[PDB]
RNA sequence: GUGGUAAAGGAUGUGGCGCCGCGAAGACAGCCAGGAGGUUGGCUUAGAAGCAGCCAUCCUUUAAAGAGUGCGUAAUAGCUC
RNA sequence: AUCAACGGAUAAAAGUUACCCCGGGGAUAACAGGCUGAUCUCCCCCGAGCGUCCACAGCGGCGGGGAGGUUUGGCACCUCGAUGUCGGCUCGUCGCAUCCUGGGGCUGAAGAAGGUCCCAAGGGUUGGGCUGUUCGCCCAUUAAAGCGGCACGCGAGCUGG
RNA sequence: CGCGGGGUGGAGCAGCCUGGUAGCUCGUCGGGCUCAUAACCCGAAGGUCGUCGGUUCAAAUCCGGCCCCCGCAACCA
C-alpha cells in the first residue's frame, strides 16, 4: 500500500503496465504512502509511440494489496497495485483508464470526474 | 533600525533619549531609528 | 540610443547589445548583465563575462585537494596548490567554447 | 607609495616617547602614544582628504613614512632570518603634530579631521593657532 | 550590581571644577497674531519670481528687518522658524 | 696539506631498509590538549561615490576597531612502562551570532509578495542519486530542509572501505 | 617560500666564466641568370648582450637583488 520508490503498477497513460515510483507527496516524513494520494513516481516499461514517453511525473493512486480500513468497516483486498496518473496540479491525461466502482477513490474528492471514467469489469 | 553605532541628529533636529537605561533619540521621521542600543 | 554590448570571457557572447540611450548603459547593466550567472556554470575557472557594450568594460559580474597533506607544511601545500593553478592558465585558453548559453535569456 | 632607494633592508625596533611641536598654518591635529600607521593608511589622509575640502581645498599633507614589515614569506614557520618587505609607516609617540593648513576654512575640514578623527588608529586630538615658535 | 579582565566611537550619564552669553530700560525659550512694506532672476524660465540644476556681497521699515529655514509639484501655495 | 665539515678520529671512505631489531628518553613531531590569537568566522566603525529627489531604505570602495577560537599554523612544557589517529550507524546534548515556524521594526511597501534589522532555543529541522569522503552537485520536494559544539560527540558498541 | 639554467643583430645560437677588442646562418636592401619565377652569381647592410646598482681610471662582461623563460626540489606523518 505504502512506497518510496518502486515497482508499482501504473495501468494508465504508459505504454506499458507499469510504474516506478519516487515518493510520498505531502508531509514530509511519512514514509507511508496511504491510498487517496497523488504521488511522484516514473514508468520503466516502454510505450507504443505514444505521448507521455520518459521522464518524469506527479500523480496519485489507485487500490492497496495492503489492508485499508473503512469508517463504515467496508474492506476491500486485491494481491494488484494500480494507481493514478495526473498532469498538472490535477487534471487527468488521458481520457481511458479501464478499472471498476471501488471506494477510498473518490473520497479525497478533488477529482470528482475521473470515478466515471474507470467504472467497470476486472 | 538598531545601529550598534555611532548615532548625530540625522532628523535635523532631534531628541536625545533616555530611558531602561537605554538611549536612544527619536524626531519627526521613523526613518530614524537612531537605536545604537 | 548608442549600442550597448556586454562581455563573458569568450566573445560576442549570446545576442544582446542594442542601444543604450541617455546612460541606459549601466541602467540595464546591473540587471540583464548580471544574468544572475547563466543558471550553470560549467568547470570551476570562473570566467568573467563582463559587459564589452562599448567600452571600457561596465558590467562586473576548483578540486579541494588542498587540504589532505593535514596539520602542516605551509609549503608542501603549495607545492600542490600551483599544480591545479597552472592547470586555469592552460583551460581558460586551450578549452575552447566554455559558453554555456540557450539558458533562459533573462 | 611613499619609500625609496633603501640604505638598509629592514630597522630594528622599539617605541617609548618623543617629540613634533607646533603647527604649521593655524589647523591642525595631534593624537596619543601611536603605533606605527601603514602608508597606505597615512597616504589615506590625503586620499579621505582630497575629496571633501571644497572637493579641491589645497592643503600639505604631513608626516614621512618609514619602517618595514614583513611576515617573511607568509604562514609557515620562522626559518628566515628576518627579511622581505611590504609595507611603511612613521614614527608616532607623543601625539605628533598632523598638518592640516590649507585655508579651505572652518568646519569643512574640521570635521574631515573628525573624518580623519574617526581615520587612524589612535584616538587624537584638534589643534590650530596657539602660540608660536623661534628658530635662528 | 559599578567592583566583575575590551577597543573604537557614541554618548544634554552624573559630579564638582576655571574659563565666556543675566540684556531687571530684563533675556533663550515656552507661549500666542505678525513673522517683512518697492525685499519676485539675467543662466532653468519644464517653475523657483528662498523653499530642484545656476548670483546674494546695496536701500525703504524698523513691529523685524530670515540675502529668507521648511516641507514640493502648475509658478505657487500651506505649515515653520 | 683545503686536515676549509678550517682544533683537526684515517694516512686512504657511499647509500638503504616499509624485512628490521634492541635499548633508552617526553631533554624534539603526528593526532590531539592548552597557549596567544597570526590567517580564518563574524559585528560594528568612516563615509566617498553611487542607487528617478538620497550619503546612512540599499548598500559599502578606499580604512579602523575588535571580538571569537571551531579551520592554518606557530608553539611546544602533560606522554614513548601504551593520548588506538578517517568517515558510518546508533543516543545525545548544550550554544546561539538564527536556518522554518514567535513578535516587532522598516520599507525604494497599494497589499499579498518580499527585502532588510532586532529579541527570543520550544521544538523541529527528510529520502535518495555517486564517489572513503564532512563537503559538494543534483531530484523531488515538502512550513522549512542551520551552523557549531563536545579529544575533529561517540573501540571495553561495533562497523571498517 | 630553495635552489641550478640562462636570457644576446629580423630569428638562430656562437662569442663570456680567463677586465680594456661580438662571430657564424638563413631570412635581408640593392644588384646578376630569365617569357616570367625559382633556382644559381653578388654586393652591401645592420647588435642599450632581459634589468639594475653598483666594484671598477672603465663593465656584453665582475658583482649583487628586483624581470621572464628551463629543470631539479619538495619526505612516513
Amino acid at each position: 500500500m505504502i512506497q518510496p520508490q518502486t515497482y508499482l503498477e501504473v495501468a494508465d497513460n504508459t505504454g506499458a503496465r507499469k510504474i516506478m515510483c519516487i515518493r510520498v507527496l505531502k508531509g514530509s516524513n511519512a514514509k507511508y504512502a496511504t491510498v487517496g494520494d497523488v504521488i511522484v513516481a516514473s514508468v520503466k516499461e516502454a510505450i507504443p509511440r505514444g505521448a507521455v514517453k520518459e521522464g518524469d511525473v506527479v500523480k496519485a493512486v489507485v487500490v492497496r494489496t495492503k489492508k485499508e480500513v473503512k469508517r463504515p468497516d467496508g474492506s476491500a483486498i486485491r494481491f494488484d497495485d494500480n494507481a493514478a496518473v495526473i498532469i498538472n496540479n490535477q487534471l487527468e491525461p488521458r481520457g481511458t483508464r479501464v478499472f471498476g466502482p471501488v471506494a477510498r477513490e473518490l473520497r479525497e474528492k478533488g477529482f470528482m470526474k475521473i470515478v466515471s471514467l474507470a467504472p467497470e469489469v476486472l | 533600525m538598531k545601529v550598534r553605532a555611532s548615532v548625530k541628529r540625522i532628523c535635523d533636529k532631534c531628541k536625545v533619549i533616555r530611558r531602561h537605561g537605554r538611549v536612544y533619540v527619536i524626531c519627526e521621521n521613523p526613518k530614524h531609528k537612531q537605536r545604537q542600543g | 540610443l548608442v549600442k550597448v554590448n556586454v562581455l563573458v570571457h569568450g566573445e560576442v557572447v549570446d545576442a544582446l547589445t542594442f542601444i543604450a540611450h541617455r546612460e541606459k548603459a549601466y541602467t540595464m547593466a546591473r540587471a540583464i548583465v548580471d544574468k544572475l550567472a547563466e543558471v550553470i556554470p560549467r568547470q570551476l575557472f570562473e570566467v568573467p563575462i563582463q559587459a564589452a557594450i562599448g567600452g571600457k568594460i561596465i558590467a562586473r559580474a576548483r578540486k579541494d585537494v588542498l587540504a589532505k597533506c593535514y596539520g602542516g607544511d605551509v609549503t608542501r601545500k603549495k607545492k600542490l596548490l600551483e599544480k591545479q593553478k597552472e592547470g586555469k592558465k592552460r583551460l581558460k585558453a586551450i578549452g575552447k567554447v566554455e559558453v554555456p548559453q540557450e539558458a533562459f535569456l533573462a | 607609495r611613499m619609500k625609496y632607494r633603501k640604505q638598509q633592508r629592514g630597522r630594528l625596533k622599539g617605541a617609548t616617547k618623543g617629540g613634533d611641536y607646533v603647527a604649521f598654518g593655524d589647523y591642525g591635529l595631534v593624537a596619543l602614544e601611536p603605533a606605527w600607521i601603514t602608508a597606505q593608511q597615512i597616504e589615506a589622509a590625503r586620499v579621505a582628504m582630497v575629496r571633501h575640502f571644497r572637493r579641491g581645498g589645497k592643503i600639505f599633507i604631513r608626516i614621512f613614512p618609514d619602517k618595514p614589515y614583513t611576515k617573511k614569506p607568509l604562514e609557515v614557520r620562522m626559518g628566515k632570518g628576518k627579511g622581505n618587505v611590504e609595507g611603511y609607516v612613521a614614527v608616532v609617540k607623543p601625539g605628533r603634530v598632523m598638518f592640516e593648513v590649507a585655508g579651505v576654512t572652518e568646519e569643512q575640514a574640521m570635521e574631515a579631521l573628525r573624518i580623519a578623527g574617526h581615520k587612524l588608529p589612535i584616538k587624537t586630538k584638534i589643534v590650530r593657532r596657539d602660540a608660536y615658535d623661534e628658530a635662528q
